[PDB]
């Protein structure tokens, strides 16, 4: 079979609380090598957190990731471990296991990788507004004060796809995140062609059509 | 197929008016590249007027000549307009149209069209014969030749038989005097094709809007 | 302590067709005691898992195309490609092995080349219904343009405005190369009541001239 | 090569032993044996992979 | 302010086979967004390089661009018979865009001796009133000359000098007599004299009136 690992899926957790990674190995000799963990930061430098032995499985850590990091093996399950105890807000990032030889001392084949993600930010619907017009021009809507990732925006239920542009979200101060979809059109046609955005945000459930007029000057 | 770009609206403009240059470009897809306006002062290094955007909502321009040109641009009919206001003796130039390019700067090139502001008068062209004497008949080359004189303004093309003679033509530049132009055209043929076939020299001149085909003869003596 | 990697550039243009080259500089000897030099250059794309390029300097791993090339010494470390392709653009960074513990790189992306052109700028004012709410959100919308260095600033009557706004940028565009912008600047409803005139200011290097796009609260 | 096979089998197993032993003269003894295996096993690519064991050996264990 | 490109040499004077080199300095860092263009004369610029080192389709091989930060060059490994032509260096890292001064390329060649003929007015300009006597000069090298005009012997003119020909590089010259008809038929002789470095006495073209 293909040499491959497998990670479990992402992981939204409270300050105070603890989680539980798992790692599973396949299509090698899972005791001839080393489980190595890597954790990546948003915007940062990706950092070796630490690696276990099949033989003895005794751990080792780096001097930042001592204490509330623990590695434990199930050899049977061919499966790694990792635990984290006492979650804080700059623990939130994406963890990979990887593979480690002993000849060379490569990282040959990497996990696809955990989000783990700390806030203390409840469920929130999204709230759209129109981001109105005043021969292209340009429209929207912006979505504010949602959580968690992610929502999907389409405009004319996917009829229109040239020039939209969805920007990146980005996280407020309050805990909360905000978009913006913008569209340019021709202005001869805004007065006949009706424009609606569809937010739809599956964790609280929330699917919002928000038609987007020119601003009534009159 | 090939790009084509195809300026027109040039010629002599009196001072203190307006000019109206047009640009067609054809071959590519027109809405979708940045065109821009290029100029050459005769005898001078380019200089760059500005450039515009598909959709027309930015332009550029350079600092000095911001106020004086105003760049527009129609993708109905693949075209491209440049206006300028109260020109001066200082824009009297060389203008080219040029398609600016996503991966490529400045690919394709127009023609160009000459501008000339001047006050003075429109003049047609005299076109002169200019056969060999009896001496010059001992080679076996033979050099004829047309006279342009007392013409305004700038340009004039001068052909040979309708451009079917090409290789051994020498057409110089014209010189100017009180403010009329002079210049001359020479042409050598074989001693054996002259004047056994004809020759004609055809001079254009599009400012007077004057076509005058001359035939060489010889010299009635 | 720890090793540390320098990687230059940060940001590297490069065009399909050409030759492209990476310098990765350490902090010290990299040479082990027993002979061999363990840097390793890795590539990412993007939301995928990092895979292994070269190992140990200028080895080539199995199933990498044979256009990637790597040389170095000492301290100092390249890596160069001769012919790039669309499907060799990412993140590459090295890392060394030969002294506990291991470290990478800070990464360098590689992007597609093309020529200058100046953004369109646009700017959106707060609706009602935000209005009724206590919040006001402007927005100021810069497209189609390149490089990725532009600067914007906000001025509520001539102030230049510091510490409340937030910017987001897209990806490079995957049909003629360019990006877009957006700026939202955050007041309360007292403090947008206070004011009238509102303005956005662009500058960028395909500008001969900072572009102002500026309106008056409650007027048309 | 089958031996080559067999001689590798034999190495990492060998090594395995020796990573878990608490005494390194004994872990030095089952590195010679291997040693002595890939030398009558003719291949290099043994000897390189011996010799990098006794150095990941003598590091965690010494 | 505006980024002042300089370009050096201002001319050129290289034999057929040789390699040239010009350089193209900015005032100011301006990345690697140089382009070279080559202008024939009488024609539109043609784009040779971008980018700096990218060779545009069709250009052939012995053109080389390289350069980076502020000095960039362009450089031609063997030179043929038809790249005399006016180079251009241009940037566009930052509005408004810059050209440099421009390169004009020479040839130099073999002396060669011209050939020399004359023209006397044509009847219908004299018809006008008006006289033109016309003497060419073809296929001469180098461009330096001396034309004199003799009219019975004794010492109106204008001098038209053509571009460098792209096929073998001569150099020609017209020499235009503007007289009264009146004046053109007071006098029966007329001579067209040549000096040039090619030879040591004069090229003597004459004609008489009387004469046809
Ligand atoms: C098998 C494995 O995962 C490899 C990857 C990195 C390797 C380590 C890299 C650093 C190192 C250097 C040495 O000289 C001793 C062995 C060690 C401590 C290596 C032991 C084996 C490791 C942990």
């Amino acid at each position: 079979g293909q040499i491959q690992l497998v990670q479990s899926g992402p992981e939204l957790k409270k300050p105070g609380e603890t989680v539980k990674i798992s790692c599973k190995a396949s299509g090698y000799a899972f005791t001839n090598y080393g489980v190595n963990w890597v954790k990546e930061a948003p915007g940062k430098e990706l950092k070796w957190m630490g690696w276990i032995n099949i033989y003895t499985g005794e751990p080792t850590y780096v001097d930042d990731f001592k204490g509330r990091f623990a590695f434990s093996l199930e050899t049977s399950a061919s499966t790694a471990y990792l635990e984290i105890n006492n979650l804080k807000n700059e623990d939130t990032a994406t963890y990979f296991c990887t593979r480690g030889d002993y000849v060379n001392w490569y990282f040959d084949v990497w996990g696809a990788g955990t989000t783990v993600t700390v806030s203390s930010a409840s469920t929130k619907g999204p709230s759209v507004f129109p981001l109105a017009p005043s021969g292209t021009a340009a429209l929207g809507c912006l979505v504010k004060d949602y959580f968690p990732e992610p929502v999907t925006v389409s405009w004319n239920s996917g009829a229109l796809t040239s020039g939209v542009h969805t920007f990146p979200a980005v996280l407020q101060s309050s805990g909360l995140y905000s978009l913006s979809s913008v569209v340019t059109v021709p202005s001869s046609s805004l007065g006949t062609q009706t424009y609606i955005c569809n937010v739809n945000h599956k964790p609280s459930n929330t699917k919002v059509d928000k038609k987007v007029e020119p601003k009534s000057c009159d | 197929g090939e790009v084509k770009l195809l300026e027109s609206g040039g010629g002599l403009v009196q001072p203190g008016r307006s000019l109206r240059l047009s640009c067609i470009a054809s071959g590519f897809d027109f809405s979708g590249y940045w065109m821009t306006w290029v100029r050459q002062a005769p005898g001078k290094g380019l200089e760059w007027i500005g450039d515009i955007n598909p959709d027309s909502s930015t332009i550029n321009s350079t600092p000095s000549l911001k106020d004086k040109v105003i760049i527009s641009r129609d993708n109905a009919k693949n075209t491209l307009f440049l206006q300028m206001s109260k020109v001066r003796s200082e824009d009297t130039a060389l203008y080219y149209c040029a398609q600016r390019g996503n991966y490529v700067p400045f690919p394709y090139w127009g023609q160009g069209t000459l501008v000339t502001v001047s006050a003075a008068k429109t003049t047609p062209p005299s076109v002169y014969p200019l056969a060999p004497g009896s001496a010059a008949q001992t080679n076996s080359m033979v050099t004829l030749g047309c006279l342009v004189k007392g013409y305004f303004p700038e340009p004039v093309t001068v052909t040979w038989n309708s451009g079917s003679l090409s290789s051994g033509v020498h057409t110089f530049p014209a010189v100017l005097q009180s403010d009329l132009y002079t210049l001359s055209s020479s042409v050598t043929v074989p001693s054996s094709t002259w004047p056994s076939e004809t020759v004609t020299c055809n001079v254009a001149h599009p400012a007077s809007s004057t076509k005058v085909d001359k035939k060489i003869v010889p010299r009635d003596c | 302590g720890d090793v540390v990697m320098t990687q230059i550039p940060l940001s590297l243009p490069v065009s399909l067709g050409e030759q492209a080259s990476i310098s990765c500089r350490s902090s010290q000897s990299l040479i082990h005691s027993n002979g061999n030099t363990y840097l390793h250059w890795y590539l990412q794309k993007p939301g995928q898992s990092p895979k292994l390029l070269m190992y140990k300097v200028s080895n080539r791993f199995y199933g990498v195309p044979d256009r990637f090339s790597g040389s170095g010494s000492g301290t100092d470390f390249t890596l160069k490609i001769s012919r790039v392709e669309a499907e060799d653009l990412g993140i590459y960074f090295c890392s060394q092995s030969s002294h506990v513990p291991p470290t990478f790189g800070g990464g360098t992306k590689l992007e597609i080349k093309r020529t200058v052109a100046a953004p369109s700028v646009f700017i959106f004012p707060p609706s009602d219904e935000q209005l009724k709410s206590g919040t006001a959100s402007v927005v100021c919308l810069l497209n189609n343009f390149y490089p990725r260095e532009a600067k914007v600033q906000w001025k509520v009557d001539n102030a230049l405005q510091s510490g409340n706004s937030q910017e987001s940028v897209t990806e490079q565009d995957s049909k003629d190369s360019t990006y877009s912008l957006s700026s939202t600047l955050t007041l309360s409803k007292a403090d947008y009541e206070k004011h009238k005139v509102y303005a956005c200011e662009v500058t960028h290097q395909g500008l001969s001239s900072p572009v102002t796009k500026s309106f008056n609260r409650g007027e048309c | 090569d089958e031996k080559a096979k067999t001689a590798e089998t034999l190495i990492w197993q060998l090594f395995g032993k020796a990573m878990q032993q608490s005494d390194p003269n004994e872990a030095e003894k089952l590195l010679k044996k291997a040693e002595e295996l890939a030398k009558k096993a003719n291949d290099p690519r043994l000897e390189q992979v011996v010799r990098q064991h006794q150095v990941v050996v003598r590091f965690l264990v010494g | 302010g505006s980024i002042v490109m300089t370009q050096t040499p201002k001319f050129l004077f290289v034999s057929a086979g040789d390699r040239v080199t010009i350089t193209c300095k900015a005032s100011q860092s301006v990345s690697n967004d140089v382009e070279w263009y080559q202008q024939k004369p009488g024609q539109s610029p043609k784009l040779m390089i971008y980018f700096a080192s990218k060779r545009y389709n069709g250009v052939p091989d012995r053109f080389t661009g390289s350069g980076f930060g502020t000095e960039f060059t362009f450089t031609i490994s063997t030179v043929q018979a038809e790249d005399l032509a006016v180079y251009f260096c241009q940037q566009d890292y930052s509005s408004p865009w810059t050209f440099g001064g421009g390169t004009k390329l020479e040839i130099k060649r073999a002396d060669a001796a011209p050939t020399v003929s004359i023209f006397p007015p044509s009847s219908e300009q004299l018809t006008s009133g008006g006289a033109s006597v016309v003497c060419f000069l073809n296929n001469f090298y180098p461009k330096d000359i001396n034309v004199k005009w003799k009219i019975d012997g004794s010492e109106g003119v204008l001098n038209s000098w053509t571009d460098q020909d792209s096929k073998d590089s001569t150099y020609s010259m017209s020499s235009t007599l503007t007289l009264t008809k009146d004046e053109y038929e007071r006098h029966n002789s007329y001579t067209c004299e040549a000096t040039h470095k090619t030879s040591t006495s004069p090229i003597v073209k004459s004609f008489n009136r009387g004469e046809c």
